[PDB]
């Protein structure tokens, strides 16, 4: 039943407070926490992402980590700043300086404790926990390092719970630091032990929907957010609204993962909005969502195939119509299903639509192609791991150049497990 | 085709027509099962834990 | 775009209907074992009928009649002929027939009743032997269930037609092969165009041991025959030279004298199953081409021997066919963006 | 008079529970808050429908019916929905999550927390009981709760309860309305693991009651209150003759009898006509005869199959309306003229019959019409082996390359008894078909 959700770093952060702003907009609840809205599903599953408190109020079970307070105090006075309770803030003064180590292994270290006594605190208050959902980037500091250290301890405090991330991937055309890689890659190396699925995010994605479909010529951070909290309002409709199909994180993990380490997700949106008026056709919807156009991960689907495949549709619109579409997007391209799993596309419809748009489709592909991200990412590394190149930031730390060679070894090996299932 | 044994009551009536003739384990055994599988769990619990101690 | 998928590669007809199909550019082929094809151009043995129809948003559509088999293996049809009452024992275009069981229900004790009155009856009394290589064509029985028993699988032994219609020149012997093929509808449509089987040695009615010039296997001709070809390229007659020499030699056609008798007995047969084989109202679709054999009496008068379900055409007529049964079997149900077939109705 | 025990696993057996128990008081005239004036007999009675009712000093019909789910958000609708006074609280049981979708988290983990709990409950309702002859179990094969909790709760009945006949009510996966792509794990598991406890099981496809109401009813996109409104039906037509008056299938035991001569081929196949909307306008009523040859049409049956391509081993019809004998006898022998229906050697070409004069009583503003006359034919043939070959080659597919076993293994199964399951079935196809080829 409930979720607890963490978000870390300025990535983290970032993306989190937008996706608090619209569903909590799509729920009915105002940045004060009072209930406005009109109809009856908005209340329905309130209470899977928020806590009720004294005077009817709704408080999301959130906690906002970080190592630094600048992007912290930057949600409070955001727009639903006021909305998180301010115990659930936690925070340091140092920084990670964008330093794996320093997130993980020094700075982060001092500052876990606490964050575990939050969640502790939000956990014991919940009726059944399901489990928890992170959100951070995997380039950063404090996201990726201190991030996937919170996901670990988690899972050993509870280790019979969910863990379920939004890992928002870097990339050269959108990067702060050239250590991206070596971050990206000692995370990947976390998440495919301590996670049930992850949806990747890739900023490599984001930038080219930015620029080649909404025609933004200088994209922003926010550009860029703005598809994310799309995105994850899509791929937690089934969670978060009543449905035929009754859903959780842990159904979720099951049906959608084969194999324990194949849990990194594609996920789609349609239709792409910028920050219109023309109404979509369930047939444009079906067949946008499938583009490899409308994916937030880099990769090409049509270079893999699908492993399981989840496609909510948002708004009113012919519940026969989806059905035929589905159908024949399956039956015209089975070459792209594996055979082996049976009717692997399932298909939930919510009658409630996103924030102005009449109808939207949102698509999680767990798919072999995925493995381009990965190898994309291992290759950035090895680059400059070949020459040792900026590790002394990491060594600095206390680390040593045997974990990265084993990070990057898991993350071949990885790729190689998604090369198996592509051609079996 | 002869038709047997009609019993008829106000509800209805019931008959046979024939066209042609012919030509456990124990409540131990159980909750040894159910915690032999609790023991595994136990086990890769355990196994996870001594890991992430690791 | 429709789907299909290919489960007999050793199938020479459908091999062409897949070639066929794939040329038409509204076609593809997908993985054998892939359940999301609209087409099955299935395996001969143990084809998975119970799987098909069940796939959501998919008319689905197979190449044979579960059930059909009870026309098309010879024991088989000898009992359906015999059991049905609307062919009858009386049936007046099937040769008297008996199924017999090896020695390791069975009617070799009904068989030697008729026998040794047609023994007794001095008439001739030649009877062949064979189940579904290995042949036996005998005079007397003691030869006929001896050899039965040396094999090990159940046989049909049946009144050898001692006086067939003999073409000259040659004095030779023949099969008439026609195909049909019933469509999803059920309507039994007949190829225009049938072949003769013939023998390329003089019908010797003297020793029986002879399978020459008794036996119309397109297979012992070329190999054990003298002058296989002589007469007619490959030992095949098509039908414009045979009624060519029915209207020289014996002042009839071949529609009056011989394909009325075959356009009956086709339809008997398969209006006689129809019931049980039918797909009129089930959740996936049949259609399936058959190759009635047939064997003509020196009284011109029509008989039925077999029933092939998984017949190969003559090399001159794959185009022809396989086209048809593209047009008639698979594009009547699966459309895309002056007929060769005579259509059964009565 | 020898009563029944209703038991509802999962969200699937609670929803079609709630359906049936829906139209069992339609039919009996027992009002929602459980009151039937034409029972004189204030406070008891051995009158047939006493079978799956008991009653209180004050008048109150409350079913013989227990709900079982591990996750309260279904059976919650049973304790604020129109029936909530039916049903005494404590037979509304409900755990804090389910098994997602897991056979071994439902069979394992967290059913071994919950049986005892239900036994318990169940006691207390066999408790009540002069002359208890048995349990009607309704499922899904699909969901976690519905197969894993199932399989346990047949073992368990079977140890406290030897003696005592338990039927199944089983929902068959189908995709057009399935939740999890791991179904046919669940159900070869929880078919494995129950077959032996299991004395007579009707399955329910749910691709054909689908069909039937997008063809008959001209419902476009059914949904479970449509599916279940028609399974219900079928449903009392088959337990009619358990709760009212009659001589044929009186008690559990006679089901087998007439149903089930091998113990293992308990799979009854069942076909229900006519099925008729309620937007019809212009409807004219089916005879006896047309009725009867609905019967014998694939698109009429519980589970798409060829019975052409089968044998018969038992064969048994049940009217509700305007039906006598001698028509039931004229449409037998036309039909027997006109179409396939081989027995196996050694049983009797014949049909056992039972006519109740009562027809059907369907929900006021549901999608199913009244008609003067209808029947359900239970119809033992080899063919309905066809969807285990259906499902057993899915398992098949997945379990070649292991996906999804780990989830099961991690709840303490251990994979083999995925083989041991598969293993199972593959006797069962082949009992199939020597039994009928
Ligand atoms: N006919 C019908 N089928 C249903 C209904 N509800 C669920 N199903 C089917 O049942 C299967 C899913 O099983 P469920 O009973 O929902 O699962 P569960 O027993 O609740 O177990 P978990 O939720 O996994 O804990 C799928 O094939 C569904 O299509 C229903 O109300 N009617
Ligand atoms: N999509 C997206 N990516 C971001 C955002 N902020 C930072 N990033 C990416 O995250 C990486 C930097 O990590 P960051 O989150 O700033 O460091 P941290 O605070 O220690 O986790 C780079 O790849 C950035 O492009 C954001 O708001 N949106
Ligand atoms: C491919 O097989 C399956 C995949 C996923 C799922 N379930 C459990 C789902 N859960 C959640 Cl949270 N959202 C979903 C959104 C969808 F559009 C489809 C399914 C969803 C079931 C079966
Ligand atoms: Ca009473
Ligand atoms: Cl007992
Ligand atoms: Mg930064
Ligand atoms: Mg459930």
């Amino acid at each position: 039943r409930e979720i607890v959700h963490i978000q870390a770093g300025q990535c983290g952060n970032q993306i989190g407070a937008k996706f608090w702003e619209v569903i909590s907009d799509e729920h009915g609840i105002d940045p004060t926490g009072s209930y406005h809205g009109d109809s009856d599903l908005q209340l329905e599953r309130i209470n899977v992402y928020y806590n009720e408190a004294t005077g009817n109020k709704y408080v999301p079970r959130a906690i906002l980590v970080d190592l630094e307070p600048g992007t912290m105090d930057s949600v409070r006075s955001g727009p639903f700043g006021q909305i998180f309770r301010p115990d659930n803030f936690v925070f340091g003064q140092s920084g990670a300086g964008n330093n794996w180590a320093k997130g993980h292994y020094t700075e982060g270290a001092e500052l876990v404790d606490s964050v575990l006594d939050v969640v502790r605190k939000e956990s014991e208050s919940c009726d059944c926990l399901q489990g928890f959902q992170l959100t951070h980037s995997l380039g950063g500091g404090t996201g990726s390092g201190m991030g996937t250290l919170l996901i670990s301890k988690i899972r050993e405090e509870y280790p019979d719970r969910i863990m379920n991330t939004f890992s928002v991937m870097p990339s050269p055309k959108v990067s702060d630091t050239v250590v991206e890689p070596y971050n990206a890659t000692l995370s990947v190396h976390q998440l495919v032990e301590n996670t049930d699925e992850t949806y990747c995010i890739d900023n490599e994605a984001l930038y080219d929907i930015c620029f080649r479909t909404l025609k933004l010529t200088t994209p922003t951070y926010g550009d860029l957010n703005h598809l994310v909290s799309a995105t994850m309002s899509g791929v937690t409709t089934c969670l978060r609204f009543p449905g035929q199909l009754n859903a959780d994180l842990r159904k979720l993990a099951v049906n959608m993962v084969p194999f324990p380490r194949l849990h990194f997700f594609m996920p789609g949106f349609a239709p792409l909005t910028s920050r219109q008026y023309r109404a979509l056709t369930v047939p444009e919807l079906t067949q946008q969502m499938f583009d490899s156009k409308n994916m937030m991960a880099a990769c090409d689907p049509r270079h893999g195939r699908y492993l399981t495949v989840a496609a909510i549709f948002r708004g009113r619109m012919s519940m026969k119509e989806v059905d035929e579409q589905m159908l024949n997007v399956q039956n015209k391209n089975s070459s792209y299903f594996v055979e082996w799993i049976p009717n692997n596309v399932k298909t939930a419809v919510c009658d409630i639509p996103p924030r102005g748009l009449k109808m939207s489709a949102t698509f999680i592909g767990n798919s072999t192609a995925i493995q381009e991200l990965f190898k994309r990412i291992s290759e950035q590394f090895t680059a400059m791991f070949r020459r040792k190149a900026f590790l002394h930031w990491y060594t600095g730390e206390g680390m040593d150049e045997m974990e990265f060679t084993e990070a990057e070894s898991n993350m071949n090996d990885l790729v190689s497990e998604y090369q198996q299932y592509q051609d079996a | 085709m002869e038709v047997i044994e009609l019993n008829k009551c106000t509800s209805g009536q019931s008959f046979e027509v024939i066209l042609k003739p012919p030509s456990d384990p124990s409540l131990e055994e159980i909750q040894k099962k159910l915690e032999a599988a609790e023991e595994r769990r136990k086990y890769q619990e355990a196994e996870l834990l001594k890991h992430l101690a690791e | 775009m429709y789907t299909f998928v290919v489960r007999d590669e050793n199938s020479s007809v459908y091999a062409e209907v897949s070639r066929l199909l794939l040329a038409t550019g509204q076609w593809k082929r997908l993985r054998k074992d892939n359940p999301r094809f609209n087409l099955m151009l299935g395996e001969r043995n143990r084809l998975p009928f119970g799987r098909l129809g069940h796939e959501p948003g998919l008319v689905q559509l197979v190449n044979y009649y579960r059930g059909a088999d009870k026309l098309c293996r010879k024991a088989s049809l000898v009992k359906l002929i015999k059991t049905s009452p609307e062919l009858s024992e009386s049936c007046t275009w099937f040769p008297e027939s008996y199924v017999i069981y090896p020695t390791n229900t069975d009617e070799r004790e009904v068989f030697l009743a008729a026998y040794n009155r047609r023994r007794e009856g001095r008439e001739g009394n030649v009877w062949i032997a064979k189940s579904s290589e290995g042949i036996l064509i005998s005079s007397e029985a003691s030869e006929l269930l001896d050899f039965i028993d040396e094999q090990g699988q159940v046989h049909v032994i049946q009144k050898y037609l001692e006086k067939p219609l003999l073409l000259e020149p040659g004095h030779r012997k023949f099969d008439i092969r026609s195909w049909v093929l019933v469509d999803h509808l059920y309507n039994i449509y007949l190829y225009r165009e049938g072949v003769l089987r013939t023998s390329s040695e003089p019908y010797n009615s003297a020793n029986f041991q002879d399978k020459t010039c008794h036996l119309t296997n397109h297979c012992i001709q070329k190999e054990y025959s003298k002058n296989y070809g002589r007469y007619e390229e490959g030992n095949e007659m098509f039908f414009e030279e045979f009624n060519q020499y029915l209207m020289d030699a014996l002042n009839t056609t071949l529609e009056n004298s011989i394909l009325l008798q075959i356009k009956h007995i086709i339809r008997s047969c398969l209006m006689c199953i129809e019931p049980a084989i039918s797909t009129k109202h089930l959740h996936y679709q049949s259609f399936q081409l058959f190759g009635f054999d047939f064997m003509v009496d020196e009284e011109l008068k029509v008989w039925l021997i077999e029933v092939n379900g998984a017949p190969a055409c003559a090399q001159k007529l794959y185009a022809e066919l396989c086209q048809g049964i593209v047009d008639v079997a698979i594009s009547s149900v699966f459309p895309l963006a002056t007929s060769i077939f005579i259509k059964l109705h009565h | 008079m020898r009563e029944c025990i209703s038991i509802h696993v999962g969200q699937a057996g609670v929803q079609i529970g709630n359906a049936c128990w829906e139209l069992y008081c339609l039919e009996h005239g027992i009002q929602p808050d459980g009151q039937m004036p034409s029972d004189k007999t204030i406070g008891g009675g051995d009158d047939s429908f006493n079978t799956f009712f008991s009653e209180t000093g004050a008048g109150k019909h409350v079913p013989r019916a227990v709900f079982v789910d591990l996750e309260p958000t279904v059976i919650d609708e049973v304790r604020t929905g129109t029936y909530r006074q039916l049903f005494h609280p404590e037979q509304l049981i409900t755990g804090k999550e389910d098994a997602a979708n897991n056979y071994a988290r439902g069979h394992y983990t967290i059913g071994k927390e919950i049986i005892d709990l239900v036994l318990d409950r169940i006691r207390k309702l066999a408790d009540q009981c002069t002359g208890l002859q048995g349990f009607l179990v309704f499922h899904s094969f699909g969901g976690g709760t519905g197969s894993g909790f199932t399989s346990l709760l047949m073992e368990r009945l079977s140890v406290d309860y030897g003696k005592k006949s338990k039927l199944e009510f089983s929902i068959y996966p189908a995709p057009q309305v399935s939740t999890a792509v791991v179904e046919p794990y669940n159900s070869i598991l929880t078919t494995h693991t129950t077959l032996e406890h299991s004395d007579c099981a009707f399955m329910v496809d749910n691709e054909a009651i689908y069909d039937i109401c997008r063809r008959n009813l001209d419902i476009e996109r059914p949904t479970y209150t449509n599916l279940n409104r028609l399974i219900s039906q079928i449903v009392s037509s088959i337990t009619a003759s358990l709760r009212f008056d009659g001589a044929l299938n009186v008690d559990l035991t006679e089901f087998q009898t007439n149903l089930v001569p091998y113990p293992r081929i308990h799979f009854p196949l069942a076909t229900y006509a006519p099925v008729i909307s309620a937007e019809k306008a212009y409807h004219e009523q089916l005879s006896v005869a047309e009725i009867t040859n609905a019967c014998f049409e694939p698109a009429n049956q519980m589970v798409k199959c060829d019975p052409r391509h089968g044998k018969y081993m038992a064969c048994c019809l049940l009217y509700r309306g305007d039906v006598v004998p001698k028509d039931v006898n004229a449409a037998i022998a036309t039909i027997k003229t006109k179409r396939s229906i081989q027995f196996v050697d050694w049983c009797p070409t014949g049909f056992k019959v039972g006519i109740n004069y009562q027809p059907p009583t369907v929900v006021p503003g549901g999608d199913l019409a009244k008609v003067q006359r209808a029947v359900c034919m239970l119809s033992n043939t080899t063919a309905i082996a066809e969807a285990w070959a259906r499902l057993d080659h899915k398992f098949d597919l997945m379990y070649a390359k292991r996906a999804f076993v780990h989830w099961y293994v991690g709840e303490g199964m251990e994979e083999g008894e995925f083989s041991e399951a598969r293993e199972d079935m593959a006797a069962l196809e082949k009992d199939y078909e020597e039994v009928g080829v």
